[PDB]
């Protein structure tokens, strides 16, 4: 009892917890997955148009 | 889409350019010529000196 009680119940609920924590972190680097894909593709926009305005511009040529 | 509509107002600014530079043009090759018309008889004139030695 003295041993196990406190050797499965509190360690179990440290990761527990951290894993919520850890999750979390993880859970703000998808708040940065946003941004790792995000800011280009709203331009991805322009750069589909922009990159073919050169050869529309051979095409005003 | 919006990429097809671009393609559409560039294709009307072909559209207009080609049709009027066209018109201007074929007007121009006209103007030209009808100025010429004294100036190829001149030529003529000069061509068959040249080729009467």
């Amino acid at each position: 009892t003295i041993r196990n009680s406190e050797e499965l119940r509190g360690k179990a609920i440290e990761q527990l917890e951290k894993a919520r924590a850890r999750l979390k972190k993880v859970e703000m680097d998808a708040d940065q997955f946003r941004v790792n894909g995000y800011s280009e593709i709203e331009r991805e926009k322009m750069n589909l148009i922009n990159s073919t305005y050169k050869t529309l511009e051979q095409f005003e040529n | 889409l919006e990429v097809e509509a671009k393609l559409a107002e560039g294709r009307k600014k072909i559209e207009v350019e080609l049709q009027e530079a066209l018109g201007s043009l074929e007007q121009q090759k006209e103007d030209t010529i009808k100025s010429l018309d004294s100036q190829i008889s001149a030529l003529s004139d000069d061509i068959v000196k040249k080729v009467l030695p």
